[PDB]
């Protein structure tokens, strides 16, 4: 038996006196409508396929136009998707690799054109 | 007439406002802990019945401000909803929720209201066991700031299987002390008839027993409309208040679509006849 | 206590024919709740009585909708296109709005069908009421219509009236036609008083009366 | 003068621009600097 | 299945005091107003009472003279009628049934009730097996018995449909009755044929054969 979207033990509740709308009641270590994004890690692992979580930023040092953006939707992965919740991709800024690249990134407005970016973390190296 | 459709996520489109809700009712979750803060959108139609509420729960160190609103103007949800937008701090109320075994615990805290109409109440819910999935996931207690349909006052329904309830007053710390268990409260003297499913097997004339009603609601009640995910032909009885009546507030809760309620005076006038 | 009255209180009706009985109330039938418990429940022969109606329309379960119940007010109205043999019992409606509940009168329902010959026996006593003392001969007559029979004792060309006891039978179900048993009750000195019994009656398919007999050697 | 850096608690005064205990944000109601005093 | 079933057929000496079960299966008995009704005349109809299990209400009607009691058991799913000093008026037929709740009005009725009183106590009967001295019919006597009840059947029953029985007629302080039925010319003296007949009011059954 399974329900809503929420992860990591969020328990999901919603409620009736509105619209039966619902959402996650999260642990600490987690945040983000769902529970998709966890402000703790420093770094991210290998080929960073995984780090969610927040630092919005770049090598150069620029922005994360949030995926939640309209310059993303005309893009390739952006938060109205399906599988969103699945990529990392919420309202917000923060950076993100699902395409398997070397390391995360994030969608950085350069020029006129939005661009990828090479996002700025750590690693655990 | 028309209306817009919002995800939570928010892909922002629209609909015709389908017919039988005629209304466009944006939806939003305030979510507060600690410094930071959080928050969320439904945009969508939804049935006539439907009127404008607040409710903020505190589960402890972190606080819950539920709220939705109604226009039935083509076209009203899109952008905000309605410099700082709670101005003041107006009359104070205790709350608590079974989130956390809040309400439940003896934990009730001191949580200043967001407005000044917004006020105190217990409500509450439970269930048997399971209905779907073991049941809508809404806290079998909640006590704390709000406005809630019809509120003034008291108002629930309440038979074998199903306890809902509705406790409010504009009086500061009234909603204070102890938990409605049901079981606690006293003996209406009303006798009723209880039931849930469908035109029979779930609600025949076999499965239908005399239950005695607890508490405020001396109102035998019963209903009809639409379900969840549109299997129809669905009914229920037992025991309530004047409140379940008029209008529905039962409409909100149990979730159906341009349902008719009616009640009987003397008891058992519950049967389907 | 209010006032049932029903009419007609004699009504037998043919199958595929209209039944329309009507019940009455003294005062209104309307309870402080505004709805109307009035009601019609049948007795069908030989079995246990059960509710056709309640609320002066409202059909139980396995009740057809060839009933149709009517009325308010002081008058009521029930109806039925298609009678047939199921519909054969007694026929009574009763308010359960006052206390003390009423009871109408118990209108009685027939299927006219057409006519047949009551099929004849005549017997002797049996030896053993003739040990006793008693002597007793019956005369059958099973299954004619219409119920409309006259019984007749004839003895020895003498004819007797005397210590006649009969009882009908009620329409059945099936047959829809009547039966009867006449029976002669009667000492021993009598019985051998006599020798030839010619029992005979009235029916409707033949002009002459048919009949039966017996002699007291035999 | 809202500058909340007064003793940063002596629990909410209704008489104030902006008061510094710790449920402000909550209401929005948060004055400038209390992030800033209380909260270190 | 709704189900009520009375105590049988009962007799009572005049003014004395007669108790009559009645009993359910079907439903949660708890959530039922159970009735009576008085058919006398074998014809007339009327109300005795109410009386609703959980509340433990009781009715009686104004007439009743509350010679009546109504009462119950809730481990057993069973009504009563205890109902005290008797009468020649009293001898009726005696039902019951369910509201309900509240809001008299009934549905479905059990079987019924046996009940009469008088002075002379119970006379089995003797029985008469009329047979003759292309179709056959079989004579059945009942007579001199007293008081109620009695029936009779077939070979132990077998033969059912167009059998045919005559109501227990009456007089001089005695029933006496008449039972038939009919078989083929090619049916008898074949294999013998016993009506059987029984009277609860004596305690003792009896089987009479066909003697040609
Ligand atoms: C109608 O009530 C019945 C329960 O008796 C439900 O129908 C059965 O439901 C199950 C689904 O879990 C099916 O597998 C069966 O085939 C159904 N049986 C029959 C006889 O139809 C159903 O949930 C209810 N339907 C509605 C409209 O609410
Ligand atoms: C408070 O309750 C009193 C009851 O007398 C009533 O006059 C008043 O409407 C209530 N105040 C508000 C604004 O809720």
């Amino acid at each position: 038996p399974s329900n809503c979207d929420c992860l990591n033990g969020g328990t999901c509740v919603s409620n009736k006196y509105f619209s039966n709308i619902h959402w996650c009641n999260c642990p600490k270590k987690f945040g983000g409508q769902h529970c998709e994004i966890d402000k703790s890690k420093t770094c991210y692992e290998g080929n960073g396929h995984f780090y969610r979580g927040k630092a919005s930023t770049d090598t150069m040092g620029r922005p994360c136009l949030p995926w939640n953006s309209a310059t993303v939707l005309q893009q390739t992965y952006h938060a109205h998707r399906s599988d969103a919740l699945q990529l990392g991709l919420g309202k917000h800024n923060y950076c993100r690799n699902p395409d398997n690249r070397r390391r995360p990134w994030c969608y950085v407005q350069v020029g006129l054109k939005p661009l990828v970016q090479e996002c700025m973390v750590h690693d655990c190296a | 007439l028309r209306c817009m459709q919002c995800k939570t996520n928010g892909d922002c489109r629209v609909e015709e406002c389908a017919l039988g809700q005629d209304l466009c009712r944006t939806t939003i979750v305030r979510l507060w802990e600690e410094g930071e803060e959080l928050e969320l959108v439904e945009k969508s139609c939804t049935h006539s019945e439907k009127t404008n509420r607040t409710l903020s729960y505190r589960t402890g160190l972190k606080i819950t401000s539920l709220t939705e609103v109604v226009c039935g103007l083509d076209l009203c949800n899109q952008g905000n909803s309605g410099v700082t937008y709670s101005r003041s701090r107006y009359l104070e109320c205790i709350s608590c929720g079974s989130s956390d075994m809040s309400c439940e615990r003896g934990r009730h805290q001191s949580l200043q209201c967001r407005s000044p109409e917004e006020q105190c109440l217990d409500v509450v819910t439970h269930w048997i066991q399971e209905g779907e999935e073991g049941r809508p996931k809404d806290d079998r207690h909640l006590r704390g700031c709000g406005y809630l349909p019809g509120c003034p006052g008291s108002n629930g329904f309440h038979n074998n299987d199903t306890f809902h309830f509705l406790k409010c007053c504009n009086t500061t710390k009234c909603n204070e002390g102890p938990i409605l268990e049901l079981e606690n409260l006293p003996q209406n003297g009303r006798q009723c008839y209880s039931c849930k499913g469908n035109s029979t097997h779930g609600c025949s004339s076999e499965e239908t027993f005399l239950i005695d009603c607890r508490g405020p609601m001396n109102q035998c009640l019963v209903a009809t409309g639409t379900h969840e995910p549109k299997n129809q032909s669905y009914m229920v009885r037992g025991c309530a208040t004047a409140s379940m009546c008029q209008h529905a507030h039962l409409g909100d809760a149990f979730s159906m679509n341009h349902i008719d309620v009616s009640c009987c005076t003397k008891s058992g006038c519950n049967h389907p006849d | 206590d209010v006032v049932m009255t029903q009419t007609p209180l004699t009504l037998s009706v043919t199958i595929g024919q209209p039944a329309s009985i009507s019940c009455k109330s003294s005062q209104s039938l309307l309870d402080s709740d505004g709805k109307t418990y009035l009601n019609w429940l049948l007795q069908r022969p030989g079995q246990s009585p059960k509710r056709l109606i309640y609320l002066v329309s409202k059909l139980d379960s396995g009740v057809p909708d060839r009933f149709t119940g009517s009325g308010s007010g002081t008058d009521f109205t029930l109806k039925i296109s298609r009678v047939e043999a199921e519909d054969l019992g007694v026929y009574y409606c009763w308010q359960g709005t006052h206390f003390p509940l009423t009871f109408g009168a118990g209108t009685k329902l027939e299927l006219k069908r057409a006519d047949a010959a009551p099929t004849v026996s005549i017997f002797p006593p049996s030896s053993e009421q003739l040990t006793s003392g008693g002597a007793s001969v019956v005369c059958f007559l099973n299954n004619f219509y219409p119920k409309d029979i006259n019984v007749k004792w004839k003895i020895d060309g003498s004819e007797r009236q005397n210590g006649v006891l009969n009882s009908w039978t009620d329409q059945d179900s099936k047959d829809s036609t009547y039966s009867m048993s006449s029976t002669l009750t009667l000492t021993k000195d009598e019985y051998e008083r006599h020798n030839s019994y010619t029992c005979e009656a009235t029916h409707k398919t033949s002009t002459s009366p048919i009949v039966k007999s017996f002699n007291r050697n035999e | 003068q809202e500058s909340c850096k007064g003793r940063c608690t002596e629990g909410f005064n209704v008489d104030k621009k902006c008061q510094c205990d710790e449920l402000c944000s909550y209401y929005q109601s948060c004055c400038t600097d209390y992030t800033a005093e209380c909260k270190p | 299945e709704v189900q009520l079933q009375q105590s049988g057929p009962e007799l009572v000496k005049t003014g004395a005091s007669v108790k009559i079960s009645c009993k359910a299966s079907g439903y949660s008995f708890t959530s039922y107003y159970m009735h009576w009704v008085k058919q006398s005349h074998g014809k007339s109809l009327e109300w005795i009472g109410e009386i609703n299990p959980y509340n433990g209400g009781a009715s009686y009607n104004q007439k009743i003279k509350g010679r009546a009691t109504f009462t119950v058991d809730t481990s057993s799913r069973t009504a009563y009628m205890q109902f005290n000093s008797l009468t020649s008026e009293d001898s009726a037929v005696y039902y019951c049934a369910r509201s309900i709740y509240g809001h008299s009005v009934l549905d479905y009725w059990g079987q019924g009730t046996s009940v009469s009183v008088s002075s002379a106590k119970t006379t089995p009967p003797s029985v008469y097996p009329l047979a003759p001295g292309s179709m056959v019919t079989l004579g059945c006597l009942v007579k001199g018995y007293f008081p109620e009840p009695v029936t009779v059947t077939w070979n132990s029953g077998s033969l059912s449909s167009g059998v045919h029985t005559f109501p227990a007629v009456l007089q001089s302080d005695l029933y006496t009755l008449s039972s038939s039925v009919t078989v083929p010319s090619s049916t008898w003296p074949s294999q013998t044929v016993t009506c059987n007949v029984a009277h609860p009011a004596s305690s003792t059954k009896v089987d009479k054969k066909i003697v040609p």
